């Protein structure tokens, strides 16, 4: 059982896999190993978790700064916002699924 | 209506344990993260611990880690802090604050409660001694009287003038820790030249730790 | 642990003046930085988050600025209820550390104190001790000097002082020097006086009494 990371995340190499999607993040923190908060939503509306988030129980396994991470998620069709974090450093992007 | 009310503090011997509570009322508790911040008397704010909205995540400060445990009861809207190996340096007013944003980690402390005091020491509860500060200085300076609260422990002592009627010109200075380890407090009030035989002045001291509330009538000498 | 250090540790200014507090971090924290206000005896209040964003209810004279390492809090025109101690906090990472604080005080016209002395109550003498109290009332600035002279001999290591917080109506201070002696050792002297040296007194004022 781990605690969620309290630092800030980054959006590096932007991306599909004929259904699922992949995104790489960079954690600027030393509290590792913590749970990486990742989800999809429709934002400014109590970010209700939509989608599936395929990657199993993502955790920053090391206490070293600027670790890289591959995360694959199941975003819904249409426009969406891949949220990576929890708190005030929660980053958000935009997605569109094959319409 | 965000109202927070800390409870469960007081005096405990070094090495003992005590647990605090915090009844949150004015918001959806199952959605916001709460934290514990302490303030040593005369010093700044130190962060103690913070817990998530679900309780799945819980963070502690190194000076506290492995001795305190933060807990949450989302059913009863209360928050706890189990302190099991208290030392002297843990003496502070512990505050119960809530995250400025729902489903967070405790980055910011939006609302604060007024707190509860924990004093960790090997001394015993000692009730104060209240002696009058008789007013003389014979159309005088402008008149001055008061009360001397002496040799009490722990720190929480409240004094009022004339069952809360006298409230202008009153001066309640902070207590000074004497070399014996007991506190001493002075409370004073300036009143009109004349009115000294007309209206009588009483200081009401209350030391909740020792249950020694008292009404000392200050007569002129 | 990210180290927040504020500057300066103590401020003095008059109403209408612009004051600027500073907060430097040990490392770069972009804009993750809050500011709180604490009035003596009350809990802190959130005033500004993410460096420059005001919290609903905070007046417009409060503003924030800064990024990375050096942030400042500015009050456009000081008002009589803005006097408090102000803390700094980075929430860039855990554990959320604070600064040491910055105490904002109100400047005012120099005010001379009314000095009063109080002999020990008999009630206390029966117990076994004797404490004389010297009271400085409604004087500015806070900087004061109280000296105990027993039979014209200066005292040390027997007195304890304590100054009240700045008053909200007249922005004045008030301290109290408590001189405590044994009943046996009290009974042997006659005159008891406290000497007061202030910035608003022409010459030292001393108020005394002789008994014991």
């Amino acid at each position: 059982s781990y605690s969620l990371c309290t630092a800030a995340f980054t959006f590096t190499k932007i991306p599909t896999l004929h259904g699922t999607v992949t995104v790489e993040v960079q954690y600027a923190g030393t509290d590792g190993p913590c749970k990486v908060p990742a989800q999809m939503a429709v934002d400014m509306q109590t970010l209700t978790p939509v989608g599936r988030l395929i990657t199993a129980n993502p955790v920053i396994t090391e206490s070293t700064e600027n670790s890289k991470m591959m995360l694959e998620l199941d975003p819904p069709f249409g426009d969406s916002y891949i949220v990576i974090g929890v708190g005030e450093k929660k980053i958000t992007h935009h997605w569109h699924r094959s319409g | 209506e965000v109202q927070l009310l800390e409870s469960g503090g007081g005096l405990v011997q070094p090495g003992g344990s005590l647990r605090l509570s915090c009844a949150a009322s004015g918001f959806t508790f199952s959605s916001y993260a709460m934290s514990w911040v302490r303030q040593a008397p005369g010093k700044g704010l130190e962060w103690v611990s913070a817990i998530s909205g679900s309780g799945g995540s819980t963070y502690y400060a190194d000076s506290v880690k492995g001795r305190f445990t933060i807990s949450r009861d989302n059913s009863k809207n209360t928050l706890y802090l189990q302190m099991n190996s208290l030392r002297a340096e843990d003496t502070a007013v512990y505050y119960c604050a809530k995250d400025r944003g729902p489903r967070g980690v405790g980055e910011l402390f939006d609302y604060w409660g007024q707190g509860t005091l924990v004093t960790v020491s090997s001394a015993s509860t000692k009730g104060p001694s209240v002696f009058p500060l008789a007013p003389s200085s014979k159309s005088g300076g402008t008149a001055a009287l008061g009360c001397l609260v002496k040799d009490y422990f722990p720190e929480p002592v409240t004094v009022s003038w004339n069952s809360g009627a006298l409230t202008s010109g009153v001066h309640t200075f902070p207590a000074v820790l004497q070399s014996s380890g007991l506190y001493s407090l002075s409370s004073v009030v300036t009143v009109p030249s004349s009115s000294l035989g007309t209206q009588t002045y009483i200081c009401n001291v209350n030391h909740k730790p020792s249950n020694t509330k008292v009404d000392k009538r200050v007569e002129p000498k | 642990d990210i180290q927040m250090t504020q500057s300066p540790s103590t401020l003095s200014a008059s109403v209408g003046d612009r004051v600027t507090i500073t907060c430097r971090a040990s490392q770069s924290i972009s804009s993750w930085l809050a500011w709180y206000q604490q009035k003596p005896g009350k809990a802190p209040k959130l005033l500004i988050y993410k460096a420059s964003s005001l919290e609903s209810g905070v007046p417009s004279r409060f503003s924030g600025s800064g990024s990375g390492t050096e942030f400042t809090l500015t009050i456009s025109s000081l008002q009589p209820d803005d006097f408090a101690t102000y803390y700094c906090q980075q929430y860039n990472s855990y554990p959320w550390t604070f600064g040491q604080g910055t105490k904002v005080e109100i400047k005012r016209t120099v005010a001379a104190p009314s000095v009063f002395i109080f002999p020990p109550s008999d009630e206390q003498l029966k117990s076994g001790t004797a404490s004389v109290v010297c009271l400085l009332n409604n004087f500015y600035p806070r900087e004061a000097k109280v000296q105990w002279k027993v039979d014209n001999a200066l005292q040390s290591g027997n007195s304890q002082e304590s100054v009240t917080e700045q008053d909200s109506k007249d922005s004045t201070y008030s301290l109290s020097s408590t001189l405590t002696l044994s009943k046996a050792d009290y009974e042997k002297h006659k005159v008891y006086a406290c000497e007061v040296t202030h910035q608003g007194l022409s010459s030292p004022v001393t108020k005394s009494f002789n008994r014991g």
